[PDB]
């Protein structure tokens, strides 16, 4: 049961 | 973008003069509380317009997320039982009026810089009333303000003529709203200088999306407000981390649900088990499975409830004739033995002391920051009318800024001068006038008994001058215009 | 244009490069060249010498094999620097004394 | 991943230094101490952007 | 404890630097504890320190707080969630109401200049002088806030600032430091045979713990630095002396309640969760599922499981229970099939919400706590209780005035107006008053005043026989003599 | 001794509040990690995961709003009324709490101070 240190979605452009 | 130039204009004016001030040199950022804040690059402005959404992403990001949530559970717990009675008793304290009387205006009873200021200030204050459409909305504003725990508003500039073009308020939908700050500066270490943040507001742009109701979720763009163009006050009030503004109402968090919830838990608690319970039960043994539930089946046809209540009229569906004396059940016994009984089931017995939930609401009540006079003069009373003279202080504010805004738009004052004559330029208003009443005819009535009391001795040990200005609390010159008036009524 | 998060905002590099950062204009000129000013290069006050045209973060590696710079980006994220530190536990004091003769 | 360091000084050491310099021989070995695991892990971020 | 040139703080550092040196030439010697009462964390520290390299500085400083600032910032973030929470947050509101009054046309806290001075006109500076501090507090609209922070965190601490290039006039607003980020030390600096017994003058710096590697439960916005060398002249700060058994473990006046606050709020927690937990039905059917492999033994016990389980959600928005029509059954019937004469398929209830309470214990750790939060027992004519409560503020209020006092003689050296010297000759008295309610005052006053008029009535029959007027005025009435004298010749002009 | 008293109120009235229960498993002559799946398909599967939050007015993971009954079940593998889930004794309320009191007065006059303190 190891801690999140979060997530990372890919940017959306503009 | 364009929309804003004026507004952008005071705000460069202003942020220029900050950094020419010698506010200057500060390790702490100079604020009490206020806008959230976000280091910067440390140059004057990074070239494009919309430069600050570099910097604005990642200054709301969970802000925004937070504050919808505790927006929505603010209304929510508004919408509950005798909360949203107290919000309106304060509502309804803090914002008075009465037939023919007047609202929160403005009273220059100070010293000011000209009387032709005071009359065009007071002659636009009304204008300030007409754009929030106080008389009539007043108190919605004000609710508002206690349960979201702040206002803002869009201020308009025409903006070719900005002295005359000066319009309604528009009130900003809360939780789309973000107050932010920059550190506009870099040194050795630990920067102190020119910290004068501009103090600018982001906006959502979004209407059509809504937690029960909405929809069309679009490519987005967060966008524009300098400071100046939004009318804005918040309660001081803030967690213990952040700019994460309290409203008045959050207290209620707790105490309102663990009440709400017990108070689900006793109609439950009653209403499950209210019907009759047990359990009946076919012994189908020594037949093949498919066919030991017919027998079963059968049994329940005769043994079937078929009593269902009628709420629409106090009796039961199709129970003629008028009251059976009896239930008559029967089951055959496979065997001579204790494997067909039929098994009664307990229920919600009565056992209360149905009073916690009286502690419960009693706490819920004083949590939501009530007087107990509420379901004479006393120091619990006055206590709570300190309260909403406070509360009346901070939304105040609202009237205040677009006062001072329209009068330097329309170069009718220095914005100095506005700030040396505020110190005080107050907005006063109109009091319950029948509890002021009783609460004046008290004190009277004990400085009359006082000076009563004192009689025999006013001319001896005591002078008339004294027993007036200790006992009967008069001032010298309420004295000396009294006298006056007796020595014309005697002639 | 490789991560779509933000362009680079810092530079570390050899205390050459920013002598001669420090010793030219940087915004649009003709030409430009003289006694360094722009940046410190003295990298016993600092490590970083200051800002690009107040877009990059400069900072001197100090120990440069021979002379290279390193231009990278750091996002208001954590996780949008590519590289990260993620300590659990940190400078924590240990302490005792060996009970044989009682040295610390 | 982990690190440390050790100075366990002697006493007597200690005892002499304050009565030389005024120094503890403590508190300044600690600070090498811990400066150097600082001076390390800035120099491992270092390394690790530039290699990689 | 500077270690540094401070480009900012150099202007209030020489300030300190020429009170050290005085220092060193006082007296103050053969004292084995250093001489400190409350505040700032103490390092010993030798009477040369000639090197001061950073290895040293950094222990010499963080080896007085490491485990102080700890226990500091947990003291802290405790009274913020205590101050937070119902029945402690309105003694805070109480207290704050009565330690900062404000009312409809009146004054505010004032300082109160009726003692000998030089002159008159430095009577008006000073008076001026107070003014711009609150001013610059905004003490008129917000000095609530400040107090409430204070008492609440047993401490406030303000930056000042300074031009420096005008100094006189280069006087600028407060800033309200941030507890937590907030640190304190001194350093003892000194050291002989067995033991330094000489005069230790402090330096009494303030420094922050930065928080930086350290995130917030949220809204960490903002690291208060590392290498911060800040000299005592430059902060302004009050604290209470609440203090723990030893160092310097300053706790706040909420710090009592602690206790019985926790304590009252996991009462209450058992009593809710007692209530609710159990309050619907409860059953565990029991299915004979025998002389079968789990995989089909399953299906026999699914046949009860899923005929059996009750489709009776309560509709928590509207007081119904969904999908129940017709209105109301008047049974909860149940049913099983039982494959052989063995009474192993069946239903056995659990115990429910059983409300025996009556919970009166809460009763008392609500009382218990309002007694460890100094509320008055009248609150939830003249008692000996709403008395104390009032010289309780008094002293607060006492305590809570160095905020004023502070910047204001900083103020007035800083502008040449009172040397040194001269305000600590005459200081002694710079008493400020703080504005009290005319309400309470009021009735307070007529009391009074109905028992001597009483007295003097009853008195009267030999007041002209056995005592005399003057003494029933001195001794009943309470006048002083020159308060009889006034009185008796304006009496006499009235009844002309 | 009346802080010790005080403890003992409050450890009471904390104590066994919440629901208490065991669920019973016969699972004789079973590999020790077979054993274990008589009692898994119950001890997993009829947790009550919701739970009050302490910290705020609400209750974990409730959804659905609030069954007006806790359905649970355990399989009898053998022939014979054998599996069962029994309860514990809860927080019942038993005070009276006058020893307190007592208790409290007594250390008032051992405090040195006069009776009409409250």
């Amino acid at each position: 049961g190891p801690a999140v240190m979060g997530m990372v979605r890919r940017a959306i452009p503009n | 973008l364009s929309l804003f130039a004026p507004w952008a204009k005071m705000d460069e004016r202003n942020f220029k003069d900050q950094e020419k001030e010698d506010l200057v040199s500060i390790t702490a950022p100079k604020l009490d509380d206020g806008a959230r804040e976000f280091e910067v690059s440390s140059n004057e402005a990074a070239s494009p317009y919309n430069a600050a959404f570099q910097t604005i992403f990642g200054s709301y990001e969970p802000g925004m997320k937070t504050t919808r949530e505790l927006i929505d559970t603010y209304r929510n717990l508004m919408n509950n039982y005798e909360v949203d009675n107290a919000v309106s008793e304060i509502v309804s304290d803090a914002i008075v009026y009465e037939d023919d009387t007047e609202v929160v205006a403005l009273n220059l009873d100070k010293s000011k810089f000209s009387p032709k200021i005071k009359n065009m200030m007071l002659d636009e204050f009304s204008d300030v009333l007409n754009h929030l459409s106080f008389q009539r909305k007043g108190s919605d504003h004000f609710r508002r303000w206690y349960v979201d725990s702040r206002i803002f508003f869009h201020k308009i500039i025409d903006p070719k003529r900005p002295k005359e073009g000066i319009k309604e308020l528009r009130r900003l939908d809360p939780r789309q709203v973000q107050y932010v700050r920059e550190i506009i500066t870099e040194t050795e270490a630990g920067t102190k200088i020119v910290k004068g943040y501009k103090e600018y507001f982001i906006y959502d742009t979004a209407h059509e999306s809504y937690a029960c109701d909405g929809r069309m979720y679009e490519a987005g763009t967060k966008i524009k407000i300098p400071k100046a163009a939004v009318v804005y006050a918040h309660s001081g009030l803030v967690d213990c981390c952040g700019k994460n503004i309290i409203g008045y109402l959050h207290r209620a968090v707790k105490p309102a649900n663990q009440l709400k919830l017990l108070e689900d838990a006793v109609v439950i608690y009653r209403i499950t088990r209210a019907p009759d319970r047990r359990v009946w039960y076919v012994d189908t043994g020594n037949m093949p499975a498919r066919k030991a539930a017919e027998h079963m089946q059968h049994v329940m046809n005769t043994m079937k409830n078929r009593v269902v209540y009628d709420a629409s009229t106090g009796k039961i569906k199709n129970q003629q004739h008028n009251m059976s004396m009896t239930e008559d059940y029967w089951l055959q016994r496979r065997d001579g033995k204790a494997v067909t009984e039929v098994d009664t089931l307990p229920g919600a017995d009565n056992t209360g002391n149905m009073e916690d939930i009286r502690w419960f609401r009693q706490a819920l009540y004083m949590a939501l920051r009530v007087p107990l006079s509420r379901i004479s003069i006393t120091r619990d009373e006055l206590t709570f009318a300190k309260f909403i003279r406070e509360l009346q202080h901070k939304f105040e504010e609202v009237f205040l800024d677009p006062l001072k805004t329209n009068l330097l738009l329309k170069g009718i004052i220095t914005e100095d001068e506005w700030n040396d004559e505020i110190n005080n330029i107050k907005i006063e208003f109109h009091r319950d006038s029948y509890f002021a009443e009783l609460k004046e005819a008290e004190i009277l009535e004990r400085r009359i008994n006082m000076l009563t009391m004192a009689e025999p001795f006013i001319g001896k040990y005591i002078s008339h001058r004294t027993a007036m200005k200790d006992i009967l609390q008069m001032t010298d010159e309420e004295i000396e215009q009294e006298a006056k008036q007796i020595e014309e009524e005697s002639k | 244009r490789q991560t779509g998060r933000g362009e680079g905002n810092f530079i570390i590099a050899s205390r050459n490069v920013v002598n001669v950062l420090a010793s030219v204009d940087t915004g649009i000129s003709y030409a430009a060249q003289g006694l360094a000013t722009g940046f410190s290069t003295d990298t016993t006050k600092s490590v970083f010498a200051g800002v690009l045209g107040g877009k990059y973060r400069v900072y001197i590696d100090q120990y440069a094999k021979q002379d290279y710079f390193t231009v990278g980006y750091k996002g208001p994220n954590e996780m949008d620097a590519g590289i990260y530190y993620a300590p659990y536990v940190a400078l924590t004091p240990l302490r005792g004394s060996d009970p044989k003769n009682f040295q610390p | 991943k982990s690190r440390q360091l050790k100075a366990a000084y002697s006493i007597e050491l200690a005892q002499d230094l304050r009565a030389v310099h005024g120094m503890d021989a403590d508190a300044e070995l600690s600070g090498i101490l811990a400066t150097e695991i600082m001076l390390e892990i800035n120099r491992e971020v270092v390394d690790w952007i530039n290699y990689s």
